[PDB]
RNA sequence: GGAUGCGCCUUGAAAAGCCUGCGAAACACGCAGCUGGUGAAUGACAGCUAUGGCGCAUCC
């Protein structure tokens, strides 16, 4: 079976950067690669075609470069909305084959989260559990801390959290974090806190309400 | 006129070692004189190629990692290509796509249409529908958030709009997390001007197909 | 929508094999002719006729 290998695995670039990603076939190809672009969780979408041919349609920062079995898709200056995951693939022979994609993500300034704090609603109450449920809206980088508290108690163990996809136009995250408890845990305490640590922050932000 | 389109069909949840047969539509074009191929991504993963069919001989190629256990086919009467997978396992959960690789002339070997994608998930696990829940906004950056959790369902996928699909801007719908239950939840929030909340409403559409829940519930802030 | 005009593609290489262009065309199937050039085993072709397409410009 061909092999296709790409480097780097991700990188991060700001707008404007020249970026070059490289996809190395162990066996020859003969410039029957094409490269893709997809952005998460939808259909990638063709860029470039027999190694070095734009597709119709595909803005002209996007160019492909055959050498030898190594094969590099260029962005002239990169652009917000070219965040993605980027895939070679050979079909010079069967099996076809992908490279295992590299992640670009695009480098800004730095941008803190505005934070947001959500009870538990009443009808989720009446079910046995509560859900606490902070959002972090709108930041970078992507490294955040939040800590949950309750009655000034910090918790382990009982929360998750997830990240949005980088904004297409200003590059920024968002994240939730949700923290679990039973309804019984849930009325026992009185305050609930989370506590935000982001670089954009001098100091710490806190978000909490009183139950009731 | 008939667009080029490929359509897919046949994902959801099946129990490991079965059967389960994918379909993918084509309209604008003829099945038969076209390559159609089907590619999957494992949850996190890369693009895996799985299997392709030749135009006019129909001769069929496949994936070590499947070879045997599935089987691509075409109904030039159907305008359908078919990917027949069996004795399924975990490792074959993914959303499959179908492709179609384009005119040689125009474009190569490159897949110049893709279908939407359609997720197979191989578990021994039952379908629960979600709860949903309102995040309403509080008393208290000059805007207001507001969302509704979406908890304990399974399998994936969750859709969410507001509004109908009206709203869109402030949007977030964060990725799923899969609880410690081996059930998953989600949130959807938006963001949108405080002076609004008493006179816009706000009501979000969450459709979770694999248990045919379908609700609509308005979010608005707490009497207190 | 109608006229005209321009350009382009409609292979190349031959015993075999391999490579390559076109035909919706990776395997299987199909691809007429002329002049020159090339090949002592080498894709290396140039300009065209014919037949099928495709794009641009002018004009009513
Ligand atoms: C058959 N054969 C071969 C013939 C050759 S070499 C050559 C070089 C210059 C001019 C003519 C020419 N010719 C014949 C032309 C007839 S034609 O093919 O044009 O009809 O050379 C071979 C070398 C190895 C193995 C078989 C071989």
């Amino acid at each position: 079976d061909i092999q296709m290998t790409q480097s780097p695995s991700s990188l991060s670039a700001s707008v404007g950067d020249r970026v070059t990603i490289t996809c190395r076939a162990s066996q020859s190809v003969s410039s029957a690669v094409a490269w893709y672009q997809q952005k998460p969780g939808k259909a990638p979408k063709l860029l470039i075609y027999s190694a070095s041919s734009l597709y119709s349609g595909v803005p002209s920062r996007f160019s492909g470069s055959r050498s030898g079995t190594d094969f590099t898709l260029t962005i002239s200056s990169l652009q917000p909305e070219d965040f993605a995951t980027y895939y070679c693939q050979q079909s010079y022979s069967f099996p076809s084959t992908f490279g295992q994609g590299t992640k670009v993500e695009i480098k800004r300034t730095v941008a803190a989260p505005s934070v947001f704090i959500f009870p538990p609603s009443d009808e989720q109450l009446k079910s046995g559990t509560a859900s606490v449920v902070c959002l972090l809206n709108n930041f970078y980088p992507r490294e955040a801390k939040v800590q949950w508290k309750v009655d000034n108690a910090l918790q382990s163990g009982n929360s998750q959290e997830s990240v949005t996809e980088q904004d297409s136009k200003d590059s920024t995250y968002s994240l939730s974090s949700t923290l679990t408890l039973s309804k019984a845990d849930y009325e026992k305490h009185k305050v609930y806190a989370c506590e935000v640590t982001h670089q954009g922050l001098s100091s710490p932000v806190t978000k909490s309400f009183n139950r009731g | 006129i008939s667009e080029v389109q490929l359509v897919e069909s046949g994902g959801g949840l099946v129990q490991p070692g079965g059967s389960l047969r994918l379909s993918c539509a084509a309209s604008g074009f003829y099945i038969s004189y076209s390559s159609i191929h089907w590619v999957r991504q494992a949850p996190g993963k890369g693009l895996e190629w799985v299997a392709s069919i030749s135009p006019y001989s129909g001769s069929t190629y496949y994936a070590d990692s499947v070879k045997g256990r599935f089987t691509i086919s075409a109904d030039t009467s159907k305008n359908t290509a078919y990917l027949q997978m069996n004795s399924l396992r975990a490792e074959d959960t993914a959303v499959y796509y179908c492709a179609r690789q384009g005119y040689r002339r125009r474009s190569g070997r490159g897949f110049d249409y893709w279908g939407q994608g359609t997720l197979v998930t191989v578990s021994s696990a039952s379908t629960k529908g979600p709860s949903v829940f309102p995040l309403a906004p509080s008393s208290k950056g000059g805007t207001a958030a507001l969302g509704c959790l979406v908890k304990d369902y399974f399998p994936e996928p969750v859709t969410v709009s507001w509004n109908s699909g009206a709203l869109t801007s402030g949007v977030h719908t964060f990725p799923a997390v899969l609880q410690s239950s081996g059930l998953y939840s989600l949130s959807s929030v938006v963001t949108v001007p405080s002076s609004s909340l008493g006179t816009q409403t706000y009501i979000c559409n969450v459709n979770h197909k694999p248990s045919n829940t379908k609700v609509d519930k308005k979010v608005e802030p707490k009497s207190c």
